[PDB]
């Protein structure tokens, strides 16, 4: 009713902090797109810039369109500019976006080594990080893990080094209050960064 | 105290262990031993005592693992990230390390008897020169033991370890041992500090913290994550026991997942290979019904096997070389 956009932005602004980049990892292999879509739009409504969606069986990758279909639907209730903003803010991932991509980059650096363009020594941490960036997309600060499995199951191993990992038993009927509860958890977390 | 704390499990420990050992048991557990400072505060004790207590718990915990027949243990003792702490603290931590690694020599009897191999994984060059030498001797002294493996991650991060591993295979390229098209999942595995070890079945973090803090990111991607609120110096057998119980609950699903991922990788490899064999044969002219593609596949494979095996023996060389040089 549009007092719902003001509410959800107020909810976000109210937390000590919000994730710039949220990951949604689904581990459940028993069986569902509207729930995931609801999570995504909630993320966008509260003020989270980027949302990754991941499953280890690549089901979401193979169903990108059907997923973006629901996201755009659910999103309007609560066309081309709207389709561009979801493509930018939402990434759909499978395992190949993790380790395989690190191999991918490794190769891209070893040709520059063959080319006598780069020396092995030029590859500090930070260079690898760059070779492994998108554009705006930072590392996910918060991953919401759904389902019975205590594992990231291949989710962005490189980028997930400081990500707070919050576990929820299922995504099946997920409520806003349940989603926000996770956000309150993340907002209250202490990050020392080695000090 | 010593490094090896000989102790027999108690009655209930023993009994619960027997029941648990009937199911799948982890072969390799890794620990982020976090919360020593919060512990020292809680105990109204000095920071350094907190860390010392932390080392005592490690010794106790390894005995638990050995008593459960878990032959490999990786710990996070010191992160590169940790250098940013007050000189007071890091000097203290550095001094602790000197003490423990120095005491290790005086324990050679127990190390042989118990058969404990100690490896120290990290960017060790960042440590004080005296410490490097100390560690190096410790490593050389135990290198031939086989009954129990302890990996201490010191001056370590995951990113550093990963970068290092790619650098190593870029070194292979520059040294003309590696051609870009040979860099893969396996090869990267084999250039990590952890290359002698299988990936950890369980990763445990002791604070109430729900982050990995740049620890074994590559190795623990498919492993059982257990976050327990207990501060490390207060860890108990039962905490450990709860970890293993989690592992057992997850085992079936994580196995299915690990095989799926393996089967999909062999597939995507036999795919990207068979395709390389195509461009060559189309650009050549001939294209099969007399096992032509099949023979070009055996070739590309054996090329890799021979050339990667070659890169590897030269990497092991370079590691031993720096080990001998700095531990003389
Ligand atoms: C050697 C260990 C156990 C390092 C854990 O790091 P921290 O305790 O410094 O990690 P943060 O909480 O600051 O990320
Ligand atoms: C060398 C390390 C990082 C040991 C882990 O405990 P801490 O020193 O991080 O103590 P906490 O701040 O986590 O309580
Ligand atoms: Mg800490």
């Amino acid at each position: 009713a549009a007092h719902h956009r003001m509410r959800w932005r107020a909810d976000g602004r109210s937390l000590e902090k919000l994730p710039v980049h949220m990951g949604l990892v689904i581990t459940e292999v028993e069986q569902s797109f509207s729930d995931i879509a609801s999570l995504v739009v909630w993320c966008m409504a509260v003020g989270i810039s980027y949302i990754s969606v991941y499953d280890h069986q690549g089901i979401f990758k193979r169903n990108n369109s059907r997923l973006m279909d629901e996201i755009l639907k659910q999103q309007q209730e609560l066309k081309d500019d709207q389709v561009l903003n979801c493509h930018l803010a939402v990434k759909v991932l499978s395992p190949e976006d993790g380790k395989a991509d690190i191999v991918r980059a490794a190769q891209d650096f070893c040709q520059l080594v063959a080319q006598k363009q780069k020396r092995p020594t030029d590859l500090d941490v930070d260079t690898l990080a760059s070779l492994l960036s998108s554009n705006g997309c930072p590392d996910p600060d918060l991953v919401l893990k759904f389902g019975p499995v205590d594992s990231t199951l291949g989710f962005l191993p490189w980028h997930i080094r400081l990500t707070e990992i919050v576990s929820l038993p299922s995504h099946l009927n997920i409520s806003y209050e349940d989603f926000f509860s996770a956000l309150r958890q993340y907002a209250a977390c202490e990050q020392r960064l080695g000090k | 105290a010593s490094w090896i704390k000989e102790g027999e499990l108690s009655l209930w420990e023993r009994f619960c262990a027997n029941i648990i050992k009937a199911g799948p048991m982890p072969k390799h557990i890794a620990f982020i031993m976090d919360g020593n400072r919060r512990y020292a505060k809680k105990c109204q004790v000095e920071r350094q005592e907190g860390h010392s207590q932390g080392f005592n718990k490690l010794a106790e915990t390894l005995r638990w693992c050995l008593n459960l027949g878990i032959l490999e243990v990786t710990v996070y003792a010191f992160s590169i990230e940790n250098f940013k702490r007050s000189k007071s603290e890091v000097d203290g931590l550095m001094d602790l390390a000197r003490q423990k690694f120095s005491r290790l020599m005086e324990e050679k009897e127990k190390l042989q008897k118990h058969g404990v191999c100690i490896r120290v994984l990290g960017d060790l060059h960042l440590l004080p020169l005296d410490l490097q030498e100390l560690i190096a001797q410790a490593v050389q002294a135990t290198k031939n033991y086989n009954k129990c493996f302890l990996n201490v991650c010191f001056a370590y991060t995951s990113r550093h370890e990963i970068s290092n591993a790619v650098r190593e295979m870029a070194w292979g390229v520059e040294q003309g041992l590696l051609d870009p098209s040979d860099i893969s999942e396996s090869l990267l595995d084999k250039c990590l500090y952890t290359n002698r070890s299988p990936h950890p079945d369980i990763l445990i973090r002791t604070s109430g913290e729900v982050r990995l803090s740049d620890f074994l990111l590559w190795q623990t991607s498919h492993s059982c994550l257990v976050f327990q609120p207990v501060l490390w110096p207060e860890y108990t057998f039962w905490n450990l026991f709860e970890a293993i119980l989690q592992f057992q609950m997850n085992h079936s699903m994580l196995q299915k997942a690990r095989d799926m991922y393996a089967e999909e990788r062999k597939r995507q490899q036999l795919e990207r290979d068979q395709a390389t064999v195509t461009e060559q044969l189309l650009r050549e002219g001939l294209q099969g019904d007399a096992q032509l593609r099949r023979t070009r596949l055996h070739k590309l494979s054996a090329r890799r096997e021979e050339r990667v095996q070659g890169f590897l023996q030269a990497l092991e060389l370079k590691r031993a070389d720096w080990l001998a040089r700095l531990g003389t």
